[PDB]
């Protein structure tokens, strides 16, 4: 039953009905929905597709959901605690307060890349007018999902 | 080529001790506990000798 | 000198002198400017890239970020080098770097 | 009723208890030859005014009054919802972009209507002088 | 100039000294500045009326 809920709420996802399904949704559905797996273990789950292979061709959702369900259940999710001890880092000065600039460079460049325009969209509407973000309101801005 | 001798010879990089601590502290928590009292010299000292 | 001439000779006209970049110049104009190629910078510290002007314009805008200080980019030679292009460069770096 | 918001129902009282104009509590012919005189224009005189009392022969009560409307509603939303969503619709919230970028999304992302009619809306004004969508205006020529 | 959030700000021109003796002597081989030469041949005529 919960599997049928998540298909129906990946229908209403999807952008059109021209999409029978492109593995760059498959990581957008994955991660929009209640999940965020690490990329490498899903595309190892999948086969490890080029990244020209994983952009050209296509893949099939309903051997997708069953894939989805394991590592739903892998629950490589992480915690509160877990994220405040990583952010925290960043509080040089130990006050709260990390720069959005480090922020966006981070996490542009050092893990799963974003380019800058998706990480401005991700810091758009909350970063700060001096550019100093507070850490636990941010980790509780990720927190909502 | 003096200014490859003074990089191969000398210390191209340097980081404040408040800045670094908070910043690499990462490599081992376990070195440097929140909440717990850690100099910067000495907890520097007892991380980089880790 | 034969680090160089060996590059140049493949026409791979940058290098490294420790913490920073010499330059002989090619008269052919080479496809190392690309601004595709400057995206291939963004980030990639020294250590990583290939030499280029514009890992010393990313690590300047790496310094500048983490010092919290102001930097600059020093470039210099005999007339015809490339100084006026090399700096229409650096700043076709921060140019592109905020284009995107 | 679940389906109104209940001032569209006081508005739709108002209107049944204003368009009474002999206390009759029905409408007829008559009642929309002075309503047309004295809300439009003299250019009222074609045979027309005759066809409307064929849409709804006979006395209507307001209950069959809301039934009838809500029927014909289908599709129609409270202004005040519409208006947050078009200001959240646009992505820059004050209804600046152009036609062309909303029709193109509008056809693609769901129900292939025809083009036909929100292309003669939206190019009834050129979009590359005067392509901001403006949504005010919009819902209002809807409405208002 | 950068602004906190790293995206460019502003910038400054600061320019020490014009060869202003070039513009009415070179030697051979070495030209006037180049606006000189560039209005003087030109594709627009209206520059060498005006
Ligand atoms: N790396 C290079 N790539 C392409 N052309 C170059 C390069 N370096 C120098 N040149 C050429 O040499 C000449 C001088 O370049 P310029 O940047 O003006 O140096 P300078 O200001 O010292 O004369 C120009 O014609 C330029 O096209
Ligand atoms: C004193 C000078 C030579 N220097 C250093 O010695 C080290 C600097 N920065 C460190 C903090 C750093 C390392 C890696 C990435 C960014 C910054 N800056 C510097 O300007
Ligand atoms: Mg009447």
């Amino acid at each position: 039953e919960q599997q049928e809920d998540f298909k129906e709420a990946f229908l209403l996802f999807d952008r059109t009905g021209e999409c029978k399904i492109t593995l760059s949704q498959v990581g957008d559905v994955l991660r929009a929905l209640g999940t965020n797996p690490t990329n490498a273990e899903v595309k190892k789950v999948l086969g490890n597709p080029s990244n020209e292979e994983m952009n050209a061709k296509k893949i099939e959702f309903e051997q997708f959901l069953p894939m989805m369900q394991a590592i739903s259940n892998n629950k490589d999710q992480g915690g509160y605690e877990d994220f405040v001890e990583g952010l925290r880092v960043f509080d040089k000065e130990g006050n709260g307060t990390v720069m959005g600039a480090e922020l966006r460079h981070v996490l542009a460049t050092l893990g799963e890349k974003m380019k800058e325009e998706e990480v401005e969209a991700l810091l758009a509407g909350q970063e700060d007018s001096n550019g100093c973000i507070n850490y636990e309101a941010f980790v509780k801005h990720i927190m909502s999902v | 080529l003096e200014g490859i001798r003074i990089c191969r010879k000398g210390f191209p990089n340097r980081i404040l001790y408040g800045d670094f601590r908070q910043r690499y502290r990462i490599l081992n928590p376990a070195a440097i506990p929140e909440g717990q009292f850690i100099d910067s010299r000495k907890g520097a000292e007892k991380l980089l000798s880790s | 000198l034969y680090n160089l001439k060996d590059r140049y000779g493949s026409w791979m006209i940058y290098t490294y002198s420790g913490l920073f970049c010499v330059t002989v110049n090619p008269y052919k104009w080479l496809p190392v400017y690309t601004p595709e190629v400057v995206a291939a910078y963004r980030g990639k510290k020294r250590s990583e890239a290939p030499p280029h002007i514009f890992s010393i314009s990313d690590n300047a805008y790496q310094y500048m970020l983490t010092d919290r200080e102001n930097q600059s980019i020093l470039i210099t030679g005999e007339s015809g080098a490339g100084k006026t292009v090399n700096t229409k460069r650096v700043i076709q770096y921060f140019a592109v770097i905020a284009a995107i | 009723f679940s389906m109104f918001d209940q001032t569209q129902i006081q508005e739709f009282k108002e209107a049944f208890t204003v368009i009474d104009q002999n206390r009759d509590g029905i409408i007829d012919k008559e009642d929309l030859r002075d309503t047309f005189a004295a809300m439009g224009r003299l250019n009222v005189k074609n045979e027309e005014l005759d066809a409307m009392m064929k849409e709804a022969s006979g006395p209507i009560n307001f209950t069959v009054f809301l039934t009838m409307f809500g029927e014909k509603l289908k599709g129609a939303d409270p202004e005040d919802v519409i208006t947050g969503a078009f200001k959240v619709l646009d992505p820059e919230g004050k209804g600046t972009i152009k036609k062309q970028f909303l029709e193109e999304l509008l056809t693609t992302q769901c129900d292939r209507f025809s083009q036909e009619e929100i292309k003669n809306m939206w190019a009834a004004f050129p979009p590359d002088v005067g392509g901001n969508v403006d949504y005010k205006n919009i819902c209002y020529v809807i409405t208002h | 100039h950068f602004g906190a959030t790293g995206k460019l700000a502003s910038a400054d021109i600061e320019t020490y000294l014009l060869e202003k003796s070039r513009v009415i002597f070179q030697l051979k081989a070495e030209r006037d500045y180049h606006i000189f030469y560039q209005i003087l041949s030109n594709k627009k005529p209206e520059l060498l009326d005006m």
